[PDB]
């Protein structure tokens, strides 16, 4: 009995009525619960028997049953209700979860503020070369970053990873390292690191000259 | 109140065994279910066993069966998950909850890896020198080549907090690790003022602190 939960990640404002669905692919009549999950942190009880408030858990949480389809609802976003969400059915065994459903506090765009790091000469002297670009405190998520080498489009060799929404000012930040060989850092001469955000009326661009102070 | 803590986890290799234990407090668990669940990177909840501590009887996950037994000690109010012939696909944190599941413990993280322990080598992201005077800049510090997770990382001894972002590992082509952590700071601080991340990866017992010099 598998449990598909959607959506997968939503963005609400405090105050907001929110919804999120799980069909269970067979009848499992009420045995239906739903659960919060914040990072590092236990998954803690909301709803049981599909429509019953947990002791404890406030009064803006609710659930109902619609044949195979449940429903969790908050009432009035709070701002301790941002987290993941998971609905469980426990009709047999094995109970099984849905995937989840992130949610994520909306709010005003903000651009990001850029920066880019040559790799130290510590690390060049062991052998290899990290180049190093930051992208801090945007809004929304979505975001690009196009490395250039003297104005070459870079693909392939670079990765990146993004901060979970900040408790202070909801933003994300990104953090991307283009990997070359020092061999191959030391063939050319201007890094870049280009930035197109919805924040940015035109993409923004860093970049250094390799080996200047 | 209801508690209920796991023990055990660790680094392990394929094909080997490792036990845990969920200890439990403010309740008896000869009144209960207890259950383990874990989190694989990416792949949500799985229930993976139940045992009812009165009589003994246990259920299993599929993906477990044979290969893992669940058991309890009612004399210490404490269950075990025994897991044998282990998997990458093992990898996960183990959880143990009773019963809904009402109460669960923190987690205890089980990576199964043949790769050894490596501590990280640790770089600084030097503030440009392009800094906007009177303005804000960047540093960092990149934790290079570890193994396994996790790695933690503050500033000057805990006294910088504000501005602090460290990002999610990355896992490279060789099998390790690399992070970022990076703080914005006030331009006219950085001719005065130290930074030095403080970076610790228990895996391997290494702490490292590194000045972030201009």
């Amino acid at each position: 009995i598998q449990m598909t939960q959607s959506p997968s990640s939503l963005s609400a404002s405090v105050g907001d009525r929110v919804t999120i669905t799980c069909r269970a692919s067979q009848d499992v009549n009420t045995a239906v619960a739903w659960y919060q999950k914040k990072p590092g942190k236990a998954p803690k009880l909301l709803i049981y028997s599909a429509s019953f408030l947990e002791s404890g858990v406030p009064s803006r949480f609710s659930g109902s049953r619609s044949g195979t389809d449940f429903t969790l609802t908050i009432s009035s976003l709070q701002p301790e209700d941002f987290a993941t969400y998971y609905c469980q059915q426990h009709y047999t065994t094995p109970p099984t979860f849905g995937q989840g459903t992130k949610v994520e506090i909306k709010r005003t765009v903000a651009a990001p503020s850029v920066f880019i790091f040559p790799p130290s000469d510590e690390q060049l002297k062991s052998g290899t070369a990290s180049v190093e670009c930051l992208l801090n405190n945007f809004y929304p998520r979505e975001a690009k970053v196009q490395w250039k080498v003297d104005n070459a489009l870079q693909s392939g060799n670079s990765q990146e990873s993004v901060t979970e929404q900040d408790s202070k000012d909801s933003t994300y930040s990104l953090s991307s390292t283009l990997t070359l060989s020092k061999a191959d850092y030391e063939k050319h001469k201007v890094y870049a690191c280009e930035v197109t955000h919805q924040g940015l009326s035109s993409p923004v661009t860093k970049s250094f000259n390799r080996g200047e102070c | 109140e209801v508690q209920l803590v796991e023990s055990g986890g660790g680094l392990v290799q394929p094909g080997g065994s490792l036990r845990l234990s969920c200890a439990a407090s403010g309740f008896n668990i000869k009144d209960t279910y207890i259950h383990w669940v874990r989190e694989a990177p990416g792949k949500g909840l799985e229930w993976v066993a139940r045992i009812y501590p009165t009589n003994g009887y246990t259920r299993y996950a599929d993906s477990v069966k044979g290969r893992f037994t669940i058991s309890a000690d009612t004399s210490k109010n404490t269950a075990y998950l025994q897991m044998n012939s282990l998997r990458a696909e093992d990898t996960a944190v183990y959880y143990c909850s009773r019963w809904a599941m009402d109460y669960w413990g923190q987690g205890t993280l089980v990576t199964v890896s043949s790769a050894s322990t490596k501590g990280p080598s640790v770089f600084p992201l030097a503030p440009s020198s392009k800094s906007t005077s009177g303005g804000t800049a960047a540093l960092g510090c990149l934790v290079k080549d570890y193994f396994p997770e996790p790695v933690t990382v503050s500033w000057n001894s805990g006294a910088l907090t504000s501005g602090v972002h460290t990002f999610p590992a990355v896992l490279q082509s060789s099998g390790l690790y690399s992070l970022k952590s990076v703080v914005t700071v006030p331009s006219s601080s950085l001719g005065t003022q130290t930074y030095i991340c403080n970076v610790n990866h228990k895996p391997s017992n290494t702490k490292v602190d590194k000045k972030v010099e201009p």
